[PDB]
């Protein structure tokens, strides 16, 4: 059994193996700055550093057990991901996080659990879970306010711990920055000892400052780099949150300097008010109904094999529907599905009229036309989605009494969105398929026959 | 010493930088401490004289044996020479402000006395410091880390400085007079520090000040603490939005593909299938496109990078052993670059013939078996397949048998349009090509 | 009737809608935590709470009866609305905002307003009004400024009810971090309660935190965490703030980054000062008279059927002056204005001098030119606008003894705006027309019969 | 009759010498109207100074009612349209509101109150004029935007100290701890005192810092919340401002560091040998270093036809007429000879053609020194310097050719060169309109051939 990295099953260890990192860091850090919960809880932490361990000896043991990706193929050999691994320095810091420094607890009388601080080294596990979540997820700015407001919290915490362990080290109650006496029973519960430290360093870190002030050195020293270290963690947090606001609303930015650059140029060249509101109208309508993507930018960097997929999966069951494309090849299908190019029309506008100049078929998707007549609009024929027309004015048979002028009063009625084939993208497409080129041009024969 | 430093692939003298760089810091953090705090007092001038001419003696050292023997560039060629070296060294901007920082001031020692004001030319060797940062930008791997070090040494400074012109203040103002200024009780430089860090910061919890030279005082601190405040964020918010544009690129152009294939409905196969390609293409190239990027590259350093890659792989092959080598490099500056995912068919046995593959990072496997299922031989990464296909127009060859690939195979693709597209500006290497078709064919 | 989302009648009730939805947010947290409003003005905020009601079950008939999107067209039948708008999770959100929760009145008393808070599930009608206001109004910046002000008033008057609520849990007069004893005259005015509870509470979100330090522990702990979202809500409002700082001036950056760019490779190539002054005229004139954008690079987004409607209606009223195009056909117009190309040119610049290839035919719009004689001030016929120049030289009809030269020297008094028509552009749009293209040629040559 | 033109440097200087007493205007009106001893102690100082400033205000009536503006590219010249063109404009109505003769209740208020004069303050626009002309004018736009940045919030926290102390003068001095204290006591009641203390207190207010005595009345109290929400709003656009600032002046050089980690990327990629790769990172390097980093095609792409033409010619005419081939041909010809001229940059090392190469380019040297050295390596011919040129016979493709278009020479880069290049290709897309030059350049490309080998 070897563990795809890239599966479900590593990303579910990744959480329950940084569940007990997160563990380790907060608890570990509380407990080697406080005494007071360690002398009180001490089969609690007993048992959770026992499952830690448990856990840490399956982390090694399952890190040792990932695949990696050599040129292109999972690797599965055993040995060869037991050598990836011993040659890396992950192992290192797995094999000194894993050291039983437990046995100190015989020498020390367990009071002192800072000895187990060798076991903070495996975060790098921590914070590839933290990415990995972030790729996963589809909130990727909340999960990242989330992630900067649980770093935060650790930085206060940790903060907390280090002002009371200065605190105790100096003197409870000797001075009037240090934490009170805690021979009086007030200052001397562990719930206000927990939450006025960490009240101290809420004050402290994020450089409000209406602590009581520091009357000695060391204590001056200290709240000069707590405020230095607070500064520039929290204007790295201002910046972070900047930085993913102005990446935010860089889409609609950018579509708001499109519309007022179309509507400064079309202020700048008097264009009339009707065709003005026609195209604010259209621009809403786009950004509105979040068409604002266009397709030649967002399959611009696909390949072709993705593409065609995309395409075939889409625009294949109706170029199958048509009877000029009906028998022929399933590669000339995938190139014409690839040729095809999308157009956007408002209601109202007209599609092709009579004796206009015909060098493109339409396919029609999620849209409804009609081919009205010369002075009025009545419907003939209204074609649906899944219709198409144009094949002979792509063809140009030779012979024909059309002329290359498609026929009809073509306009929309809503908004469609029609996939245009142009003749230069079939005769360009056409070049590979001699017989297949051949059999269009005699069923365009068969069609003028029938068409007199 | 040698004749010429390079000064580019050189580490001692960076390591020279940064001894001009430990005096010019010095300098200018050492001389306000001494000019305002009173610790240059008379059995410690002699260790501060000692560090003084120590400092001069570098500044020196680096005016008359280093700078002159900088390498440089006039006219697109390197010069070497000791004599030209010395000349552009004379004749450039950064001897003027190193003759003016070297002026020897200190002789007013015997006037005047010992004052540290009188030094206070030394602080004009600026472009030594200017030019180990750019120098220490340009050779640290990840520069935003060197950015955030320099906002903070930079931040340090401004505070010691603040923290010195405090100390003048209360010394102006008489120390211990009013509550504002500093009292007399510990460390008059910890003290001062902490004032500076609490006004400069904006923090507030200070005394508040009596007199008008206070105030004023205290509301131009504050004013520049603000803005110092205000440079700090913005200049963490540039770093960070700098360090994070190509990733939040990718992921932008990766939701503009989901939010696509979502709008069109297209089932979570193929949604897998351009994740699965999205993720690999980030965990290996870490960029969407190369030809994107190669397109705003020059044409030399384009021929360069094409020839280094590919072009012993193209000259194993036999088709293009006869041709020539400008029709080499066109073919080589029009490759495309695909990224073919594990258990896709590149060529179906029986479609239509158009593309010459080159297969690099990658395993691809023939199935050509009798059920279908049965490899013949695995292609590895350098190999050269479907070469044939090149020459033949319209139908002219089928492929012969199903080829998939095993994993992540990276082609390299070539078209036949623009083969032909390159061959109509070489008609003898085109005479070459056909009449290889005619004799393979 | 059936309503269409696009209107200005649903804009209309969008602002009919968002009026009580706000007014129930901000006034039913403030009488849930106050108690002296509800105990004072009883029938004001009875009579406010129905007409809110009766607004909105208005909303629920609205939405019933509102119009979707499908296949382009707007969607008029009531039944197929009506399944369409109580398949979703906001039919749900607007019947739990109306359920029959004003009953426990007659239980509690009417005392406890806070049993109206599911009217507050109403919030995407507002959230909508906000980002259509931000579609539809001229001030995209100053109403986005409105609404951070908006947000930030909202939370600021929402912890001020909460901190007055905390206070009224906790004791009045108590401590010195609650709020004072009520019995007493001067803090026990209902004015003088809601200032200073909003003065707390900005004082702690706006992170100045001049207020009398907690007591106790559900004070530190609540000034932590007020504390926190007050660094967030600072985090937020720089971000946005800077974020339209940047797309206020994104326009005059890229301008100014265009005129440093042109002036560094001026400096670099070495050119003339004369040319260099030339060039920095020329980039003061477009920036102080607006023509910043090229057109081109403008009409760009737009689709191919607005772009040849708007080519029509900014350039064929002046091109069917040209005498040559008199009797064409519409799509060769309709090409003939899409391949046009727009330029302008500085004063003192020639356009054509006498001996060079005539390749390009000029109409000009909006500018006036002069024919002047061989490099002299000296002017013969001063052109005006709807005149046109080069279309001797550009058709190449056999028996010309001039040869493609322009025969005459054309300098710009002022600044012009030329439409400059290509010779490969008119090829280019009379390759469909062959027919039209010898009859241009045959009135080519009865010109040129004409003149020479 | 005398026009001023509006885009001339008369016209900017005027916007100085009248942006000058708008900004006094809005300062000192402000200051009078709120401090009320500046107005009962330097009369004559602001007597004068107002009458200079009224002045100024009738003279800018007079300029901005004879400035020219652009109708058909043309300025026009006609005083009575450009009198009707200011009579029909908002601004002449801000302007006669500006100058409305208010000193007739200024006196009958006795010459004390400026409170009256609250017209003047209507040129906000002309100030704003000043500032984008300045903005677009002076070549140092970050450290002016900062300057008005810092300048607009000096005006906003002076408008805010006079507020407060109008505040506290309508309250009570000393009745309350919020409020200015009392101005019986001398030390507490001198004029630099007052305006210095209440400039704090509203810089402390503005930027969110708060030392300030907490209010005790309701006004206060909402008086120091309004003030709050602004100077919260006033920290944010401060902090934007500057960030926007740090960007735009770094984004060069971060727009040059993220190409130059995408070509690392790229090469860490696609396994390019560690000696290309430090000639490529040098090669950008010295590019950077010596700014010319940008494609020039993408520089020049927003300038029209004509200033690039004219831009082409300035550089490229005087060396490409010294070419032998182009030495007699049509000025046309050589304008879009240097049109179609495209630059590429050389690195040392590199081969410029070999021997037996297709011939398709002309390149002519600029700022580099090539060589042309035989097959075995460095062994130099003829050191090629600055100005010369090569590859105009292969081109120009001579039929019976000897040669046949090859290049008969290894050509390397001793230094760093930028050579301009002249396709083949652009020759014959030149040479499609001037076939009699055609022949000519045929026939001077086989005068050569046949004095040198045939
Ligand atoms: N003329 C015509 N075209 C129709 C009709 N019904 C569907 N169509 C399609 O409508 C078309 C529009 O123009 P085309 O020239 O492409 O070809 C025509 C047909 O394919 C019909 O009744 N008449
Ligand atoms: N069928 C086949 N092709 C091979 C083999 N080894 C290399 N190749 C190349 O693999 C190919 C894949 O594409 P082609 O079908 O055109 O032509 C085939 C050969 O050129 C092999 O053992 N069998
Ligand atoms: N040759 C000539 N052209 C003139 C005269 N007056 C106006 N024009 C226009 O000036 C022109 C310059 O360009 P064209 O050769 O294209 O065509 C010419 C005419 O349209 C005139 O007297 N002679
Ligand atoms: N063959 C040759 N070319 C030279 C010499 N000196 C300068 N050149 C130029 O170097 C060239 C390089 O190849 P070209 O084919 O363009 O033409 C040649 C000449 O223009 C020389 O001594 N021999
Ligand atoms: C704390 O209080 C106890 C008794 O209240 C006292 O004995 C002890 O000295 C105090 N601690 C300090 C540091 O003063
Ligand atoms: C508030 O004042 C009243 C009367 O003045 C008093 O009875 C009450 O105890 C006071 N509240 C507290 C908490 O002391
Ligand atoms: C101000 O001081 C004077 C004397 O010092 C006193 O008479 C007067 O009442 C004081 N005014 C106020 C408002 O305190």
């Amino acid at each position: 059994i070897v563990v795809d990295p890239s599966s479900n099953l590593y990303y579910r260890w990744l959480t329950a193996i940084a569940l007990p990192v997160f563990y380790n860091w907060y608890l570990l850090i509380c407990r080697a700055c406080f005494d007071e919960l360690q002398s009180e809880y001490l089969m609690l932490w007993l048992v959770l550093d026992y499952s830690a361990d448990v856990l840490y000896v399956l982390d090694v043991l399952v890190r040792a057990r990932t695949g990696f990706l050599e040129q292109g193929l999972m690797v599965s050999d055993t040995n060869r991901l037991w050598q990836h691994y011993k040659t890396t320095t992950q192992f290192k810091l797995d094999v000194l996080s894993l050291v039983p420094t437990d046995l100190a607890y015989l020498k020390v009388g367990t009071n002192y659990p800072e000895v187990r601080f060798n076991r903070l080294l495996k975060f790098s596990r921590l914070f590839e879970f933290f990415d990995r979540t972030e790729t996963r997820t589809n909130y990727p700015n909340m999960f990242r306010i989330g992630n900067l407001v649980l770093y935060i919290l650790i930085i206060i915490h940790w903060n907390a711990c280090i002002y009371f362990a200065i605190s105790k080290f100096i003197g409870f109650g000797t001075d009037s920055w240090v934490y009170p006496n805690i021979s009086i029973p007030e200052h001397g519960r562990l719930s206000r000892k927990y939450i006025y430290s960490l009240y101290w360093s809420t004050l402290t870190l994020t450089t409000i400052g209406e602590t009581p002030p520091p009357v000695k050195d060391e204590e001056y020293l200290f709240v000069v780099v707590d405020f230095l270290v607070g500064v520039l963690i929290f204007a790295t947090i201002v910046g972070n949150v900047g930085s993913m606001i102005s990446n935010m609303n860089a889409s609609r930015a950018e579509f708001q300097a499109k519309i007022d650059s179309i509507k400064q140029y079309m202020q700048f060249r008097k264009v009339t008010k009707d065709l003005e509101t026609r195209v604010i109208r259209w621009f809403d309508y786009l950004w509105a109904n979040k068409k604002t993507v266009d397709e030649k930018e967002v399959l611009k960097s696909l390949p072709d094999k993705l593409k065609a997929e995309i395409a075939i999966n889409v625009h294949l069951d109706t170029l199958k529907k048509v009877r000029i494309f009906q028998d022929c090849e399933a590669g000339l299908l995938v190139e014409l599905v690839l040729k095809l190019r999308p157009t956007v029309f408002s209601p109202g506008d007209y599609i092709c009229k009579k004796g206009d100049i015909g060098k493109e078929m339409y396919i029609i998707n999620e849209g409804k036309l009609a081919v009205v007549a010369d002075d009025g609009v009545t419907q003939f024929v209204v074609l649906s989605d899944g219709s198409y027309f144009g094949e002979i004015s792509i063809l140009n048979i030779k012979g024909s009494k059309s002329g290359n002028r498609r026929t009809a009063n073509i306009r929309s009625i809503g908004y469609s969105d029609l996939f245009c084939l142009s003749k230069d993208d079939l005769m360009e497409a056409l070049t590979e398929y001699p017989e297949a080129k051949k059999a269009l041009e005699e069923k365009g024969r068969q069609i003028l026959m029938k068409d007199n | 010493l040698p004749n010429s430093i390079d000064s580019y692939t050189d580490r001692l003298y960076l390591l020279w930088l940064l001894l001009v760089t430990l005096a010019y810091n010095w300098n200018c953090c050492f001389i306000p401490l001494r000019l305002v705090f009173p610790y240059q007092t008379a059995d410690n001038i002699h260790y501060w004289l000692i560090a003084d001419i120590i400092c001069d003696i570098i500044y020196l050292y680096d005016m008359l044996f280093i700078q002159p023997r900088l390498q440089f560039v006039r006219g697109g060629d390197i010069i070497v020479d000791s004599n030209e070296l010395r000349k552009h060294y004379r004749t450039s901007t950064k001897f003027q402000l190193d003759v003016a920082s070297i002026i020897p001031f200190d002789i007013c020692y015997l006037f005047f006395g010992f004052n540290p004001m009188f030094r206070a030319n030394r602080m004009l060797k600026y472009t030594s410091f200017f030019e180990f940062n750019h120098h220490l930008e340009s050779i640290m791997d990840k520069a935003y880390i060197y950015r955030v070090i320099r906002t903070t040494g930079y931040l340090l400074f401004i505070l010691h400085i603040n923290a010195c012109v405090y100390y003048w203040a209360s010394n102006y103002e008489g120390i211990g007079t009013t509550r504002w200024v500093y009292d007399g009780e510990g460390n008059e430089y910890l003290r001062c520090y902490y004032w500076a860090v609490r006004t400069l910061i904006t923090i507030g919890g200070l005394p508040e000040p009596q007199t008008l030279f206070e105030i004023v005082f205290q509301l131009l601190n504050f004013f520049s603490g603000v803005f110092v405040f205000s440079s700090l964020i913005g200049q963490m918010r540039d770093v960070i939005g700098a360090a994070t544009a190509n990733q939040n690129y990718f992921r932008a152009c990766m939701d503009d593909t989901i939010a696509y294939m979502n709008n069109y409905s297209i089932p979570k196969l193929v949604q897998k299938r351009v994740r699965t390609w999205y993720e690999y293409t980030w965990d290996s190239q870490r960029m969407l496109d190369e030809s994107d990027l190669l397109k705003t590259l020059p044409t030399t350093v384009q021929l360069a990078l094409a020839i280094d890659v590919n072009f012993s792989i193209i000259s194993k092959v036999d088709l293009f052993k006869g041709c020539d080598t400008q029709m080499i490099y066109d073919m080589l500056l029009r490759l495309k670059s695909v990224l073919y995912l594990p258990g896709d068919f590149v060529c179906k046995k029986g479609e239509i013939g158009k593309e010459m593959y080159i297969i690099k990072h990658g395993e691809v496997q023939v199935l050509g078996g009798p059920d279908g299922t049965k490899v013949l031989v695995t292609l590895k990464a350098g190999s050269v397949f479907g070469e044939i296909s090149l020459l033949a127009a319209g139908g002219g060859n089928r492929r012969t048998a199903n080829v998939v690939a095993h994993g992540f195979a990276n082609l390299l693709t070539l078209d036949k349009k623009t083969l032909q597209e390159i061959l109509v500006h070489y008609p003898d290497s085109e005479r070459i090509l056909m009449k290889k078709a005619r004799v393979l064919l």
